[PDB]
């Protein structure tokens, strides 16, 4: 049981860096399109 | 087509400071994280420095280099202080257009890649 | 220009996708946390 | 042990309903998104449903099958209402243990398969 909480808490941490990343690459990406539509 | 072009290195005394800069000339690259990897004589090509969310270094450069970018001019820098011999290496500028998941450390996970500046660093 | 909008809608999508099942799973392992670290 | 084990295939007839039952049996499935992929008779094997955040089906079931899921008993649910002929194939529970992103819809993207159970509907023209 010890090894499955270290590894449910790894695949959380490992999800976690996931969302941080895919977070700032949609906002980078709406922003771009938010300058975009304005020009359009 | 699309390029990622290096500039700033060159032959530096040990303890010195040196700025490298990246022009990426593909498209917009400010959706994009960039980083720097780094190879050495002999050894692979290693992580250095990465931006998008935040800033990310190797621990062998944190406290001495800083990574930065300019969005506007389509850019991103390596910020080098306090530098040694072991820092000597090719220094490779690179971007992820990836709209999924990719981890910063692993260089197979950057599709665009400059062809690199050599850094060397002379001892005392 | 508009080959740039279609891309960025497009990514935008597939990021909201993502996030989409990574949050359910980050949800999912928390639960799961919780009632493990309870049975401990 | 690990086993997904489906049940409720069988024979029935054009219009009728049937109920797959997927019993996982490994461990912890509730943290994982589960579904259903067919193969029918020299056809490859086609997305069905899946179920994780929110349902997914298949263009050609929609609005027919539904995907459920009971944590409980570690099951998940394929009910399947006005069956066709053009249904008929072997039905296999899938299973996603990745914390990485994995496509609904693409059966290499599942890590753990069934062994499938047979579902036969019969036309309404019989001889």
């Amino acid at each position: 049981l010890e090894e499955e909480l270290k590894q449910l808490e790894e695949e959380l941490q490992a999800i976690e860096e996931q969302l941080a990343q895919l977070q700032w690459k949609a906002q980078a990406r709406k922003e771009k399109l938010a300058q975009l539509k304005e020009k359009l | 087509q699309v390029q990622l072009q290096e500039s700033g290195g060159g032959l530096v005394q040990a303890g010195d400071s040196l700025r490298l800069s990246c022009a990426a000339s593909g498209r917009t690259f400010s959706t994009y994280p960039m980083g720097w990897f780094r190879q050495a004589p002999g050894k692979e090509r290693e992580f250095v420095a990465a931006s998008s969310s935040r800033a990310y270094y190797a621990d062998s450069v944190k406290g001495r280099f800083t990574i930065s970018r300019n969005n506007a001019k389509n850019t991103v820098y390596l910020q080098m202080n306090s530098l040694k011999p072991e820092d000597t290496a090719v220094y490779y500028c690179v971007a992820d257009s990836s709209p999924y998941y990719r981890r910063y450390d692993a260089a197979q996970d950057y599709d665009y890649w400059g062809q690199g500046t050599q850094v060397t660093v002379s001892s005392g």
